[PDB]
């Protein structure tokens, strides 16, 4: 009992007193009515001079009764001081898998702590699909966690963030129709980095713009902007260039060969 | 007045319909040739 | 008005999460901090 | 009603926000009278 109340309230001077007492390591490891540790409750509390002094005394990374770690229940609450004691001292920890799948970086993601999913996307952590077959990016589109997804869209590992997903699922689809789907100014953000502009130069003749619609394609993009009513996406720049392109490439000549085949019987008998 | 009420959807919605209708018919290979990943424009 | 007269209300109501949460660092501070003889 | 519903709205809030402004000065009270021992 002492030590968990001492741990969980970040009582520093009552834990080097209660360990110094407890020279042993059966006591710093002793198990909560719920299946928890001194380790977990500083950490869930989220006390980095107390989960910092358990480590240094040589507490272990043991598992909640529902497999949590002290880095899940640091993450599950945002603090991001505690993580970084954790990611300092043990790096192989940051992987780890609760009884139902998850990582610590879908706790992060599902309770919307950017700067948690920040720090453990940057400490190379590993994407994955939990038990429900979804991401943790998934588990920020829907719970609507723009500042995740924001985060997860200017990390320099977006291209691996949307790559990992299951194509077999009809509730954790393609990331872009999900993004149009539950957060779609998170979408507009997007498409803002698929306008490139090659002057700064607008009064000059020679200023040009370049589109490109790798989010577009693999019309299902613009079917699901369509389908969510997602208005202010259809009428963005890169949209009204994907479809005056789409038209430009076969829609117009389709088109004047249906009309022109037409003319060919309506002319003649007038 | 309803028309010009949804009419900023519905032209783009039947635009949209139009093209996905037509890459439904068209054969992959036309695809493959006849689209375009990314585009300049001069403005 | 509603277009702005919402849009200050998000700003006031912004403020207070912010105050609530500066004053919940204060509330742990003094559990941290406080002389429990007595309950223990 | 929502041209004068929001308006409610905002007076509700701020008289929220005082109040939180209020217990803040109250729980600084308490750690600059607290008596603090042993967990200096
Ligand atoms: C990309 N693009 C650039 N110029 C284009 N011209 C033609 N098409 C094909 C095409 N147009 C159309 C019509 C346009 O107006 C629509 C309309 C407006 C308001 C309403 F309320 C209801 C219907 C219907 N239906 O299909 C292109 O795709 C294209």
């Amino acid at each position: 009992s002492p030590l968990h109340f001492a741990a969980s309230y970040g009582r520093i001077n009552t834990c080097q007193r209660l360990l110094q007492d407890i020279s042993d390591t059966r006591l710093l490891n002793e198990g909560d009515l719920h299946g928890m540790t001194p380790l977990h409750l500083a950490a869930k509390n989220g006390h980095d001079k107390v989960v910092q002094l358990l480590l240094k005394k040589g507490a272990l990374f043991l598992s909640d009764h529902n497999g949590w770690t002290a880095l899940h229940h640091a993450s599950m609450g945002g603090y991001t001081q505690t993580m970084k004691v954790i990611l300092d001292t043990n790096l192989k920890c940051t992987d780890r898998l609760d009884e139902d799948g998850n990582t610590a970086l879908h706790f992060a993601a599902r309770e919307g702590h950017a700067k948690a999913v920040a720090l453990l996307l940057s400490h190379n952590a590993d994407i994955v699909l939990n038990k429900q077959q979804a991401s943790f990016l998934h588990l920020a589109l829907h719970n609507k966690r723009k500042e995740v997804v924001l985060t997860i869209i200017r990390s320099k590992r977006w291209d691996e963030c949307l790559k990992i997903f299951s194509h077999n699922s009809p509730g954790n689809k393609c990331p872009i129709t999900e993004m149009i789907e539950y957060l779609p100014e998170c979408m507009k953000v997007l498409l803002d980095f698929c306008m490139l502009h090659s002057t700064e130069d607008k009064s000059c003749r020679d200023y040009y713009i370049e589109y490109n619609f790798k989010y577009l394609q693999c019309l299902t993009a613009l079917n699901a902007m369509v389908q969510n009513n997602r208005i202010e996406l259809l009428n963005h720049p890169v949209c009204k260039e994907y479809l005056l392109m789409k038209w430009l490439a076969y829609g117009f000549r389709a088109h004047m060969m249906n009309l022109g085949s037409y003319c060919l019987g309506l002319i003649p008998m007038t | 007045a309803d028309v010009q009420k949804h009419a900023s959807l519905k032209r783009i919605a039947m635009q949209v319909e139009l093209h996905t209708s037509l890459e439904k018919k068209l054969p992959l290979w036309f695809l493959r040739k006849v689209d375009q990943k990314s585009t300049i424009v001069y403005p | 008005s509603l277009e702005m007269e919402i849009l200050k209300q998000k700003y006031r109501l912004k403020d207070l999460t912010f105050l609530l949460e500066k004053q919940h660092e204060l509330i742990k501070l003094i559990i941290q901090k406080m002389e429990i003889i007595s309950e223990t």
